[PDB]
């Protein structure tokens, strides 16, 4: 048993995006963005609210999972993931990133917001497969039947070394044996530091 | 006198065991039970190289394999 494995399959997650006090306009524009790549997320604006107080209300409602945009001189330096009710807690720094407005050819227009699937590459050892576990479970899960055939969103994260790329793509089948994709963004590197087995105070 | 400087010799020598003892999970998970304690690493000497666009044209080539071969990792619905 785990912290997932109760409610895995049976219940959407219920994910809180937020960000540090006194974001710049650039890690709020990260967290919209972030926000878009997960169907069941909302996203709180941070106000004067203290930490401990937002973890409080959101175990008080239920919810399932925070996501937590940190900066440093304006640019978004590390993302925080923590399960609810008793964990785990993820830390990873960020790298490289990049919003759509900065992508070369990025989808514009609206994003359909089906629930997408993931790709999870290179995650070769126990530490890889706990990252996957903790990152697959901020998503919904999808129906299994003709899932092979449906859908036209994915979220892919590609590991190497210790270091994880991540996309965001709409895509449309132009054929039984072609694909175009439309990448939405933002592109970032994640590199996991920290697992803690509780949650947040 | 003597011995309460040596609690707070104790306190730091448990101090960095602790630290120790993390590190050393998180590089035992990462070599292929070992995923039940904390876990930490400090990167500090190791910068993280700009994402060419070789490899981001690559990891599209990865996404439209999977895509057509239908291999998707998300959870799958199940009955409770």
């Amino acid at each position: 048993m785990d912290e997932y494995s109760e409610l895995s399959g049976i219940v959407d997650p219920r994910v809180l995006v937020t960000t540090s006090r006194d974001p710049s306009s650039r890690l709020m524009a990260f967290s919209k963005e972030i926000r878009l790549m997960f169907p069941t997320a909302i996203r709180l604006n941070r106000g004067n609210l203290i930490l401990p107080d937002l973890v409080m209300s959101a175990q008080r409602e239920r919810l399932s999972d925070i996501i937590l945009l940190h900066e440093h001189r304006g640019t978004p330096t590390a993302i925080t993931i923590s399960h609810f009710p008793h964990g785990p807690t993820l830390m990873a720094s960020l790298h490289n990133v990049v919003l759509r407005a900065d992508i070369p050819k990025s989808i514009k227009g609206t994003v359909s917001e089906s629930y997408p699937h993931l790709i999870f590459e290179g995650f070769r050892t126990p530490l890889g497969q706990r990252v996957v576990k903790i990152l697959k479970h901020l998503f919904p899960p999808r129906d299994p039947t003709n899932n092979a055939k449906s859908g036209n969103r994915v979220i892919t994260f590609v590991n190497q070394d210790d270091c994880i790329e991540v996309r965001h793509h709409v895509y449309v089948r132009t054929n039984y044996n072609s694909v175009e994709l439309s990448e939405v963004g933002p592109r970032f590197t994640m590199r996991p530091f920290s697992i803690t087995m509780g949650t947040l105070e | 006198a003597h011995e309460r400087r040596q609690a707070k010799i104790a306190e730091q020598i448990r101090k960095l065991e602790a630290e120790l003892v993390a590190k050393r999970a998180w590089t035992l998970a990462g070599e292929a039970s070992l995923l039940g304690e904390d876990m930490e690493f400090d990167h500090v000497g190791k910068p993280v190289p700009v994402v060419t666009e070789e490899v981001s044209e690559s990891i599209e080539e990865l996404i439209k394999r999977r895509i057509l071969a239908g291999e998707f990792d998300e959870v799958l619905r199940r009955r409770p």
